[PDB]
């Protein structure tokens, strides 16, 4: 927004809306920053489901 | 990536001393930079160097009054006798494998 | 706007406990990550530590003896520098300062270089 410049993910549009829920967690996020070493390395994020 | 950290302001009557001061990641420490003075409505004018040891230059049409320094993991940089002409921003500048990078701005407030 | 103030001045002896804060305000604390200054009498500044937008510290940059420490309160929108020992050479004003990497950036890596500065607190200590 212009105004408050504020970046806020409040958007839903890979879910139109919510329901019958189960489960909920907050927690440590996944994937990581890490960054802030310089240099010409790349985030390679690997994940196993 | 990097990390060329400059002052937004600096404040103090006519009499101060910076002239601005940079700060540089740990793995990085050695690594020079440069600075350009982009004054308001003005395109960059290149000023203002730095090397990790300290060892000053003067740039052209602007008197000696102007120093420098370096301690530890940051640099730092002088004035004696701040004048009135140092109204401007600056942009921190260092290099690596094939780029500018060019670094970030000092819009500067500083009150004359 | 960007603003930044600072509050948790005291008068103490080496080995103390304190509770220093910087008030992030004006923009949103859940994406930004932040850091602390040291502005010693005279002196340059020295970087201690940061706390990432998950929470995550760096107690680098060698100026610390292993004594200064980092925290994080989220969801109030002020950054704590979790403190104890408050010595002799931390008589300062504590200008702390804003990083530009909102967590969503594109183009060249010229972020978290930092656009403002705090108010600053003056804590004096001999
Ligand atoms: C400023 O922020 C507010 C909330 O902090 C925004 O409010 C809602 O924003 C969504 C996303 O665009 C809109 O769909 C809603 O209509 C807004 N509601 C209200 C009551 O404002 C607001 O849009 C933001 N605006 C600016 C100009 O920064
Ligand atoms: C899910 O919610 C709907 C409400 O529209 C309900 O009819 C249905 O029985 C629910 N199913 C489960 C498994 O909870
Ligand atoms: C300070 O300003 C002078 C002006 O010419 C500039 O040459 C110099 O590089 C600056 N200081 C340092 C340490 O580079």
């Amino acid at each position: 927004h212009k105004n408050n410049k504020s970046w806020m993910e409040s958007e839903f549009r890979v879910y139109s809306s919510a329901n019958n829920c189960t489960f909920e967690y907050v927690s440590q996020p996944f994937l990581m920053d890490l960054e802030g070493k310089q240099g010409n390395f790349k985030n390679l994020r690997e994940f196993v489901f | 990536q990097l990390v060329l950290t400059q002052s937004p302001s600096a404040s103090a009557s006519l009499g101060a001393s910076v002239n601005l001061t940079c700060t540089l990641s740990s793995g990085h420490n050695s690594y020079a930079i440069a600075w350009h003075q982009q004054q308001p409505e003005k395109g960059p004018r290149y000023l203002m160097s730095l090397n990790s040891d300290g060892s000053h230059t003067k740039g052209d049409g602007i008197p000696d009054r102007f120093s420098g320094s370096s301690s530890g993991a940051e640099r730092f940089l002088t004035i004696s006798s701040l004048q009135s002409e140092d109204e401007a921003d600056y942009y921190c500048q260092t290099w690596d494998t094939g780029i500018r990078v060019f670094g970030g701005g000092t819009r500067l407030t500083v009150l004359g | 706007e960007v603003q930044l103030v600072e509050s948790g001045g005291g008068l103490v002896q080496p080995g103390g406990s304190l509770r220093l804060a910087c008030v992030a305000s004006g923009f949103t604390f859940s994406i930004y990550e932040m850091n602390w200054v040291r502005q010693a009498p005279g002196k340059g500044l020295e970087w201690v530590s940061y706390i990432t937008t998950s929470g995550h510290a760096r107690y680098n940059a060698d100026s610390v003896k292993g004594r200064f420490t980092i925290s994080r309160d989220n969801s109030k929108n002020s950054f704590y520098l979790q403190m104890n020992s408050l010595r002799a050479e931390d008589t300062a004003i504590y200008y702390c300062a804003r990083p530009q990497y909102h967590y969503y950036d594109t183009s060249t890596y010229h972020s978290y270089g930092f656009d403002i500065w705090g108010q600053g607190t003056m804590v004096t200590v001999s």
